[PDB]
């Protein structure tokens, strides 16, 4: 009965669908303005290096589901996602002289492949399964568990919890190559670094826990 | 947002059928009205259309032509009222030099129209050009517009669907000059889709209405994901960065009568089919530079990964030795019948395209040695004194071939 | 899974009636739809068919032919819509050399079709070939396909149902050459079912429609257990290993009018009947090499053991002195009437088959001494210079006869 009167009438499920939608279109125009700060400037933009804490307002009938420590995890994945959209768009908006372009495809590929992995293979696989699960909610408690078994797993597949200084930092430091090379528009000293860190990336990730092989091809 | 610049009879038609396809996809009535079933639509319309106070939608299109007949026929079609009469332009009254001279002559009104259209969009992304490189109108007018546009707007993309002359068939006797000059301008100003009648009609076999219906299909499938926002590849610049001359291929190029064979169509078989030279709509161990496959319909990324793995192992493709594909997924319009379980479009950059120019260069060199049909060109101011323009263009094309 | 390559008029028909029998067995509608009573079926369909998004099932068949008439008639049958129009191939416009020359000419499209079909199966096991060895089409085209297939796919089985020319009846005047060359290719490339019109029509007596209905019956009964999974013999390779040229026989070869004599049919009487030379559908103390008996219907292994014991004691058969049979059981399709209480099919390898070639060799030697009908062969490139191909083929066949 409770789940029945909770689909509408304090529609907790409807609110949940919007949550994972207003981040993870609309949010494309929002970030592009940030590329070219102030704390009130953003609000009118939204209503239209690692910060931008985002929150939301939830009514009491759904407060018990989307807890306070649940907002931060949803915020955690949003921060990291933008840095990927950043590097992906920074190397995209533009269009031994031509030798730079060979450093573009050798790099614009790699960040693009990673982005194809986090969003499609993870942020859409578990998402497609989660919706098929909540539509069979039959309990006050288990709806928390099926939900809590969606964040604590999406925070693991997207490598952000542990093994950060062992694996995650590698993707982080090579992301700085997407910033340095973007501004300049020394060249030989980039591939010596790039061919090293990229090989450092594969020769470290080679330990593969098993789902990492979907990107290990490149 | 985006603008479309279509020139010559080829471009004019191309635009007609491209907008026909678009209005079919987005549920836009011929008169610009919106159907009742599509009232609550989720599809993004700003990209190619802008709505009007009368609730009708107007394309971001401009019609250009040296002759009236084609556009006059267009305005007698059921789709006539849709276009914007203000934007359409017709010359009051077949050579590249003449075309460029007119372009110099009619700068003001054309750029007036272009500016008016541009100022109506907040986030214009680039330009789309549809034209033929052989005929006098398309070649010269596109040359002039590209030059003055790259000069005017140094921060907008310029995309073209350039139609190349048939070669096996001996149409424009003076085609080598126009083609060579248009190629010069394309290299020197164009940001980024080659097209030829020969292979296009070859695949059509194995009227201009059907040929250009196929071409419009290619264009629409190319712009689908931009039209239909998703997760990845949410911008034209994303497309261009992932590849950068191009060639194209589309799997479900099936007649309205050829739906009887409802073949169980996986993603693997489609993406495979997009690789063969037969499906490449255009006609030294030449290899690829880049490949993009946009897939419409239900798709499981596990299937995509498996197909990619198998094709990689089967080594059906060849890549550059000096550098390290992409498979994007979209959603079909909710309106047109999904006669195909899953469909695929491919855009690639491959070195073999060089041969095209080698032919045209060979054609051009086969004339410049004997000064054939230069009398008309000398008439225009640009080639009134000399033809150094021609020499520079030829050397530029040679440099591009050497670079390939 | 498996593919079928049928060539020439003989092969084309063979395929038509083979697929007729298959669709009858599996409850597949003529249009490819599935009947309501067969919705919950347990029979395995992937082996010979692949389903489509439209729920229809498509055979893994390819039609090849030098002439259009036969296939055109096929497509006018009620079963026309079932086949895949893409796979079917017809030459746009009676000799082996000409057939092989065309095969060299039309390599690309044929192997395109074959690759497309192959990539749609996860666990393809081998190939099936149906053709006649006398006529120009079947002989040469099968030769070329076998050569290029054994070259292309070195890890797939190749099974054939080769139809041999009648000899008591004096049909192809140039039959000796085509037969000898096809036999060369069969020995040199074929993994593993001989067929002759003479004895086949003899048993039929004691139109091509009925003859090939019997042949399709043989093929289907051979593939039954593969189609219907059980415990043992769950793969074609299991079949081949248990035997390895072959000949065949089927007990319940009874007209639709000859069901009046419902004879109490044990397993013993059937398996016995499969041994007699009369039932061997094909026409020195020659002996056996291997025998396999597949039995359909209710069967008690005690009965099988008793029959085997009694036949062994009665020594009705002869075996090689230098080496040390098999009786497999299957289940009938749940649909076709079980007019027979228990039925039996036999495939065996026996040395007497050698005689066949001795006849054809005798035929060929009876011509090569006088250079009869070589004018057409000299026309083709393969036999343009010399006929060393013929000498090598003859010596290969002689070597095979010596080995037997």
């Amino acid at each position: 009965n409770l789940m029945q009167t909770l689909k509408k009438d304090y529609r907790l499920v409807e609110y949940l669908q919007a949550m994972r939608n207003f981040f993870l279109d609309t949010m494309y125009d929002f970030y592009t303005s940030i590329f070219d700060q102030n704390v009130s400037f953003l609000n009118v933009q939204l209503q239209e290096l690692d910060g931008l804490t985002l929150s939301y307002k939830v009514p009491w009938p759904v407060d018990i589901v989307i807890s306070l420590e649940c907002q931060k995890i949803y915020n955690q994945v949003f921060l990291l996602l933008l840095q990927i959209k950043w590097a992906k768009y920074s190397l995209d908006v533009l269009l031994q002289i031509h030798r730079m372009f060979l450093l573009r495809v050798k790099l614009m590929h790699f960040v693009n492949s990673l982005h194809n992995y986090i969003m499609t293979r993870i942020l859409h696989s578990t998402g497609l399964e989660f919706q098929h699960q909540v539509e069979e909610a039959k309990d006050l408690d288990q709806l928390i568990k099926i939900h809590y078994r969606y964040l604590s797993t999406i925070h693991d597949r997207c490598l952000l919890r542990e093994k950060v200084s062992f694996v995650k930092e590698a993707i982080m430091k090579v992301l700085n190559l997407a910033l340095m090379f973007a501004d300049g528009w020394s060249i030989e000293k980039m591939e010596s670094d790039f061919k090293n860190c990229h090989m450092f990336l594969v020769t470290i990730l080679n330990k593969a826990f098993p789902h990492l092989e979907s990107l290990a091809l490149s | 947002e985006i603008i479309t610049l279509q020139l010559g009879q080829c471009g004019n038609q191309i635009g007609f059928e491209f907008w026909k396809q678009l209005c079919a996809e987005h549920g836009i009535s011929p008169e610009g009205i919106v159907e009742e079933f599509a009232t609550e639509g989720t599809d993004r319309k700003d990209v190619f259309f802008y709505q009007a106070d009368d609730e009708h939608y107007i394309p971001r299109a401009v019609l250009l032509d040296l002759e009236p007949r084609v556009i006059h026929s267009i305005l007698n079609s059921p789709y006539a009222k849709l276009y914007n009469p203000e934007n359409i332009y017709l010359s009051e009254h077949n050579n590249w030099a003449s075309g460029f001279s007119q372009g110099e002559k009619i700068h003001e009104d054309i750029f007036d129209i272009i500016d008016r259209e541009a100022d109506g969009s907040d986030s214009l992304e680039g330009f789309v050009l549809c034209h033929s490189i052989a005929g006098g109108t398309g070649s010269g007018l596109g040359s002039y517009l590209l030059e003055r546009l790259n000069d005017r707007y140094p921060k907008k993309l310029v995309q073209t669907y350039s139609v190349f002359p048939n070669q096996d068939e001996m149409d424009v006797v003076v085609q080598p000059y126009n083609s060579l000059l248009t190629l010069k301008r394309l290299t020197q100003n164009a940001d980024c889709v080659v097209l030829d009648n020969t292979a296009l009609n070859r695949i059509a076999t194995d009227s201009f209405s059907q040929i250009n219906q196929l071409v419009s299909t290619i264009m629409s499938a190319s712009t689908t994901t931009l039209r239909y926002p998703g997760y990845m590849n949410n911008d034209l610049i994303g497309l261009i960065a992932s590849l950068i001359f191009l060639m194209t291929g589309y799997t479900p190029l099936t007649t309205d009568q050829s739906v009887a064979s409802v073949r169980k169509t996986t993603v693997l078989d489609v993406m495979r089919r997009l690789l063969q030279p037969k499906n490449v709509m255009v006609s030294t161990n030449h290899c690829y530079i880049a490949i993009l496959n946009i897939i419409q319909g239900e798709v499981d990324p596990t299937q995509v990964h498996k197909s990619l793995q198998r094709i990689r192992e089967r080594k059906l493709a060849n890549f550059i030795p000096w550098g390290p594909i992409q498979v994007a997924l979209s959603r079909k319009s909710p309106y047109l019948p999904s006669a195909h379980r899953v469909s695929g479009l491919m855009m690639a950059n491959h070195t073999s395209i060089s041969s095209l120019f080698e032919r045209t260069c060979r054609q051009y060199d086969k004339l410049r040695k004997r000064e054939a049909f230069l009398e008309q060109f000398r008439k225009e101011d640009m080639f009134k004194d000399n033809f150094d323009e021609m020499d520079t263009s030829r050397e530029i094309v040679q440099q591009l071939i050497d670079e390939y």
